RNA sequence: GUAAAUG
DNA sequence: GCAATTTGCATTTACCGACAATATCAATACTT
DNA sequence: AAGTATTGATATAAGTAATAAATGCAAATTGC
């Protein structure tokens, strides 16, 4: 009973800040059918969903009319978009909130003291069953916020103190390639490493067909992205748009040391590990050459290193008697 | 022992001269010791300490720092010798058939000669010296200069070794050699450090390398640091043994070596260049060509006279300065000792983000004030330490020139171009009889030191006579009294002159008195004076005191009156800023603006200066930027409505600079530049000063490109690769450069003539300093030299020089296709394109023009006939008188500069009788 | 980059 | 032609949220 | 045809954000 905004209604909007939205109920229902969000969340009523950068609100309206959660939250700052949301969704059971998702204090206030939005806490053993987050960070400038949330996954401070929370994330098509890079690929970086360490991802959708050549084929065939044409997004000037599913997983290592090791190793992503150990500290090359008894790891490049090998290197760095203080940074 | 008091005690000039010769002979050795460079003494000290430690058999690391350095040198030497062996192997072979080898020989020729032994000294000292150089401590230094500084130090060693017997080293070569040598040092740098095992918590002993490469991330950009081990950090900090090789520049103790060549002069054992060229090859090439031709002898003489005057420190003023410094709190200029920065109380996090950012800005303001006070305290402490060290000695000051020609001292810490304290702590070494006129000139100097230089000479002397009682009281009690000198415009020079005049008045006969204090003679708005002299504008000449008169007109007072009138009419309408600023506009608040308007200070600089003068009043204390910008707008309106003859010359110079910066050589550009359609501009505005110094403006587009080095790829810019000129910079910088070159030329002529006459001459840009007895002779010399400089038409000579040097140049420009003149250009291009068989381009047109010039310039008579028969793009324009009137395809245009603006009538000789022209 | 000094 | 748009004299000193960014990869260019 | 080399682009990290609103200096210069 929530009316989806019409393409003409979006057409009247003047300021988008560079955030590409989608206005196709067909594409949304296909994506939802692929995702099968009712499997993990078998109470439609008990669900409480918080959204970031909702924008036009077509996705929010479709989600509400399909699942009917207990409380749906929209966090937007744009004046024109807020006016449009209030005008179109007046009298609706949906709740409209005016804040800034960029500001850290927003969530802390909203959950801690005024408690307009009270979430629910879950154990870390299994997937959360009450709290869901759906974000849209397709704006080209704001791609750093995605890395900030990725780090917050490990730090267990932003919203993952409630448990492991599934993220439905709209991303610029280039950031999706940066994150979802298998070892050995050209687009592998510390973003890919942290993604692999903290979450498992499945590229749900992507607009441009030619872009798919930038990923790994064996992962593409299993993921089965729901491809749609580029004319389906209202601002057609921007780069293609992708969607990913972000499920946090358990991990056992010291986050600060792992971050330091990965960051100082992937500055040189093509030099063989026979020499790049020296960048970590004084005599690091000698110490790691003495400790490591595997020739294959001694010859592999950091771009080809897997997360298990990085964790092993972190353990050896901890075992180093003369390790420098990472906290100086 | 105190040489100054010995000199004053010696009665007769004959034994004074004998004592001077003895003092010179004695201080020769001290000067050599002071200029000594620690590239051999450091090695000898390290060897001696190593041998004594080995003989003893028991030592500790704190005193074994030199032993460790000796070990590092011993381990390094074979590797650098091996590198020299590789250099000789590659260089000796005559064959030049490279087989795709990874070996690099460009640096090899650079570091072949002498780096086999002394080099480890430089690597060790420089790497140790840059300890926390660019906040790499987070210990460590940025690799950016670490390779460069090592390379630069090596180059200086070559230059310093040559004077005792590839002139400019490329940035690429310097970075390469620095990188190679630092890598070699990193290889064999070892130190022993004890650690604790994590598993068993047991102590471990294990050597580790000293210097380690690394990278850091700052806002998403790699940086490439080079760090140092904790044990070395502790040993360096706990010993304070920097042992640097380049001594800090200090005033000399011997007469400076007279300038002979552009590279010989100044310091006795340290090389210097006649121009402060910011490593630009063109300026160095032109200067070397001029020196080889030998047409700057007058410049040499002027510099010699400027540097030949001896100085000494003023003990009486230094005592007061030391007392105030030891008190250590706020004074006239000394900010005082701020022990610790106080953190302002912060509002709670529950407060509004606007309040939080207000608190953050408050903390930023406090931190900025603390840092500024810390820096000023450090500068004052350095200056006071140098003054205390040099007190009682015989100072000297060798001088140098920037690319225009203005004279600066070679010692940047303690000189007479410093602040008021710096000028006050200095007096002339020679003592000259006051004579009949010295008393009057000293009184005038005090009168215009207080800032009352807008009054005639008799009124100034009367003011000094009125305030002689306060002079005596202040000189008797510098502190614990009325502190009258504190109210002066320049308190420290005022205090020194107060001491001087009090000692004079205590004497019965002032004429017999022997004075040392210099006397300041200055001109007002030297830029306006030079523009008036160039344009022959009587209307401005009478305004800025060129024409003889009895009342000294004040341009600052006139513009202050105009600004007051503007603010009055604005306050009548009812502007709040007008009400606030209407009555508080003074001479000083616009002095800098009007003085530097000729200098080319833009709107932002004007606002900064006017706010700087507004702040001490504290009338607008919190923030005066809006008042500053409004007042600058009004002051600019006043200056525009006041000056027109200056502006005509300024506009002509700027527009000619633009046309030069948009020019194309006929011959050099014939070679393909990988662009074809769009040419690159490689010509810079060049002219010769009346003295003979050739000026080459260095403004160019400098682009940083990664250069390949052993350690990493360093992101630097190599100026040796020529680049397109920065047309906007050249256009905005030609007028002030021309005026400052004229100022320097007048300085050097006046200094040469005064030195010939036997005066002691010291100059700070416009102001010229001399003993009180020689002021009249210096004034006569100055007026004569100004007449000699401006007798000829300098702007006309400049235009002639441009047209003679830039004869065979062409300009690019866009013209409408509908023009019938452009139609004939297409007609000629149609034949031209067909003959070559391809499409005609601008490069082809320039090649055709060069071919025509080849036929025209050939001395053979038969060759000239073909040139006239050959018609090209530039051939069409040989008949068009006014190119601007004629001015859609881009077509070639000949380079024709506009004829000089109309020259008014003014006999410059008339200023010879003027007395307020320069005072 | 910030501040200061000089012209 | 048209809109926007990014700076604007010389020299010296001190200080810093920090000052010239670096690694790698492909596209064009050149040489044999 | 075989190659090899010099040039140019892009990412890197992650709270001095982004975008639009805001504002101001104007002007000589730089995009279309
Ligand atoms: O505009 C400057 C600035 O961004 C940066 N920079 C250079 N030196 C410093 C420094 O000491 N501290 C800080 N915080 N930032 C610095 O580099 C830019 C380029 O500098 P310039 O091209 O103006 O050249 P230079 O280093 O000679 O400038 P300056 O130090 O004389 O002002």
């Amino acid at each position: 009973s929530v009316p989806i905004p019409g393409i003409k209604d979006i057409s009247k909007l003047k300021f988008f800040y560079g955030f590409k939205y989608l206005w196709n109920p067909t594409v949304y229902n296909k994506i939802f059918d692929k995702l099968d969000l009712t499997k993990t969340y078998k109470h439609p009523e008990e669900l409480k969903v918080l959204d970031l950068y909702p924008g036009v609100g077509i996705q929010s309206a479709i989600f509400y009319n399909k699942y009917c959660p207990r409380q749906y939250s929209l966090l937007e700052k744009r004046s024109s978009l807020y006016k449009f949301l209030n005008a179109k969704f007046e009298g609706s059971p949906l709740q409209i909130l005016k804040r800034d998702p960029y500001d850290w204090s927003t969530y802390s206030n909203l959950i801690d003291e005024e408690r307009i939005f009270v979430p629910e806490v879950q154990s870390s053993d299994h997937i959360n069953d009450k709290f869901l987050t759906v974000a849209n960070v397709t704006g080209e400038g704001s791609e750093g916020l995605i890395m900030q949330w990725l780090s917050c996954i490990g730090n267990k401070n932003w919203l993952y103190r409630f448990g492991k929370v599934k993220m439905l994330l709209w991303m610029p098509s280039t950031t999706a390639r940066k994150l979802l890079a298998r070892p050995g690929m050209h687009s592998r970086s510390k973003c890919s490493v942290v993604r692999e360490a903290f979450t498992d991802t499945k590229l749900i959708a992507i607009s441009d067909a030619n872009e798919l050549k930038g990923f790994d084929s064996q992962c593409i065939e299993e993921w089965d992205p729901i491809l749609f044409s580029a004319a389906e997004i209202w601002p057609t000037k921007g780069k293609p748009i992708a969607l990913v599913e972000m499920d946090p997983i358990d991990f056992d290592f010291d986050v600060d040391n792992w971050d330091y090791v990965t960051r100082h190793l992937m500055i040189l992503k093509r030099t063989p590990l026979n020499t790049v150990m020296d960048s970590l500290g004084h005599g690091g090359q000698q110490y790691f050459n003495s400790r490591i008894t595997d020739k294959d790891l001694l010859k592999k490049c950091p771009i080809d290193l897997t997360n298990d090998e990085f964790i092993y290197l972190t353990k050896l760095f901890m075992e180093w008697p003369f390790k420098p203080d990472i906290l100086m940074d | 022992i105190n040489f100054f008091e010995i000199y004053n005690s010696l009665p007769t000039l004959e034994e004074k001269k004998a004592f001077e010769s003895a003092l010179n002979i004695f201080n020769q050795d001290r000067q050599k010791v002071l200029e000594n460079r620690a590239t051999e003494a450091a090695r000898e000290r390290w060897k001696h300490d190593f041998e004594e430690a080995k003989a003893r058999g028991d030592i500790s690391i704190e005193k074994n720092l030199n032993v460790k350095l000796w070990k590092w040198y011993n381990e390094m030497l074979p590797l650098v010798k091996e590198e020299i062996n590789h250099c000789r192997s590659l260089l000796s072979e005559k064959l030049s058939d490279k087989k795709g080898l990874n070996k690099v020989d460009t640096n090899r020729l650079g570091y072949g000669p002498y780096l086999t032994l002394i080099d480890p000294g430089k690597m060790c000292v420089i790497t140790i010296l840059e300890l926390l150089k660019l906040n790499s401590t987070g210990e460590g230094m940025r690799t950016a200069r670490a390779v460069i500084s090592v390379g630069k130090a090596i180059e200086m060693e070559f230059r310093s070794e040559q004077v005792l017997k590839k002139i400019l080293w490329p940035q690429s070569i310097r970075a390469r050699i620095g990188s190679v040598l630092i890598s070699m040092l990193i290889q064999v740098a070892k130190v022993s450090v004890q650690g604790v095992d994590p598993v068993t918590k047991a102590k471990v002993h294990g050597e580790a390398p000293a210097f380690a490469h690394g990278y850091q991330y700052h806002n998403g950009s790699k940086l490439g640091v080079l760090k140092i081990h904790k044990t070395l950090i502790r040993q360096l900090n706990g010993e304070r043994l920097i042992a640097s090789v380049q001594p800090q520049l200090l005033p000399m103790l011997v007469e400076p070596k007279p300038w002979v060549n552009w590279r010989s002069g100044g310091y006795h054992y340290t090389q210097s260049t006649l121009l402060r060229t910011k490593d630009s090859p063109e300026q160095v090439a032109y200067l070397k060509a001029a020196s080889d031709n030998g047409d700057i002898d007058r410049v040499y003489d002027g510099l010699n006279v400027l540097g030949r005057t001896p100085w000494t420190v003023n003990r009486k003023v230094f005592d007061v300065v030391s007392q105030v410094w030891n008190k250590g709190e706020g004074f006239l200029d000394i900010p005082g000792a701020q022990d610790e920065m106080v953190l302002p109380p912060a509002p709670p996090k529950n407060s509004d983000p606007s309040i939080l950012r207000a608190w953050k800005l408050q903390v930023k303001t406090i931190a900025n004030k603390f840092s500024s006070d810390r820096s000023n305290r450090c500068d004052t402490n350095y200056k006071l330490e140098i003054a205390r060290a040099f007190l009682g000695e015989k100072l000297y000051f060798p001088h140098n020139l920037d690319f225009r020609g203005r004279a600066y001292p070679l010692s940047p810490h303690f000189n007479h171009l410093g602040n008021d304290m710096s000028r006050g702590l200095l007096i002339f070494w020679h003592g000259k009889k006051l004579g009949p006129s010295g008393l009057k000139w000293l009184k005038i100097h005090l009168s215009n030191l207080f800032g009352f230089d807008k009054l005639p000479l008799k009124d100034r002397v009367a003011f000094t006579e009125s305030h002689l009682q306060d002079i005596k009281d202040s000189a008797e009690n510098p502190l614990t009294g009325d502190r009258w000198w504190t109210t002066a415009d320049k308190p420290w020079q005022a205090l020194a002159t107060c001491f001087e005049l009090n000692e004079v008045m205590k004497m019965d006969n002032p004429e017999e008195f022997i004075s040392h204090q210099p006397v300041h003679q200055d001109g007002t708005c030297n830029g306006l004076q030079h523009y008036a002299a160039l344009g022959g504008d009587v209307e401005g000449a009478t305004q800025v005191n060129l024409v003889p008169s009895d009342k000294p007109q004040d341009v600052y007072a006139h513009v202050a009156r105009l600004v007051q009138k503007r603010l009055e009419i604005a306050a009548e309408k009812g502007d709040e800023n007008a009400k606030i600023l209407k009555d508080k506009i003074t001479r000083k608040v616009v002095k800098q603006t009007v003085m530097t308007n000729v200098y080319g200070v833009t709107y932002v600089g004007a606002t900064f200066q006017i706010a700087k003068q507004l702040s001490p009043i504290f009338d607008d204390r919190k923030e005066s930027l809006d008042f500053s910008k409004y007042l600058t707008k009004h002051v600019f309106s006043a200056i525009r409505e006041l000056f027109h003859s200056a502006h005509l010359i300024q506009d002509w110079l700027g527009e000619s600079a633009k046309r030069i910066s948009k020019s194309i050589r006929l011959d050099v550009d014939e070679k393909s530049f990988k662009n074809g359609n769009k040419p690159d501009f490689m010509s810079s505005v060049i002219w010769t000063t009346p003295l003979g110094l050739p000026i080459v403006q260095p403004y160019r587009e400098e682009s940083k490109k990664q250069v390949e080095t052993n350690l990493q790829t360093v992101f630097i810019s190599d100026p040796f690769a020529v680049n397109p000129v920065n047309a906007r910079r050249q256009k905005a910088g030609l007028p002030p450069n021309f005026i400052h070159s004229l100022d320097a030329s007048h300085m050097l002529l006046s200094a040469a003539e005064c030195g010939k006459q036997g005066l002691d001459f010291a100059s700070v840009h416009d102001s010229y300093w001399t003993h009180a007895s020689d002021i009249d002779t210096m004034n006569v010399v100055l007026r004569e030299q100004f007449i000699k400089l401006h007798e000829v038409d300098l702007v006309l000579r400049l235009k002639e020089e441009f047209d003679q040097r830039y004869k065979n140049y062409v300009k690019i420009g866009k013209l409408k296709r509908s023009t019938d003149l452009a139609q004939k250009i297409i007609r000629i291009r149609k034949d031209l394109s067909r003959k070559l068989g391809r499409s005609t381009t601008l490069a082809d047109e320039i090649y055709f023009e060069k071919k025509r010039q080849e036929l025209l310039n050939s001395p053979l008579i038969e060759d000239r006939n073909v040139g006239e028969k050959m018609v090209t793009t530039v051939s069409l324009f040989e008949d068009i008188t006014d190119l601007d009137a004629l001015e859609g395809m881009s077509v070639l245009l000949p380079l024709r500069l506009p004829e000089i603006p109309p020259k008014g009538d003014f006999d410059v000789t008339v200023l010879r009788n003027s007395q307020y022209f320069f005072s």
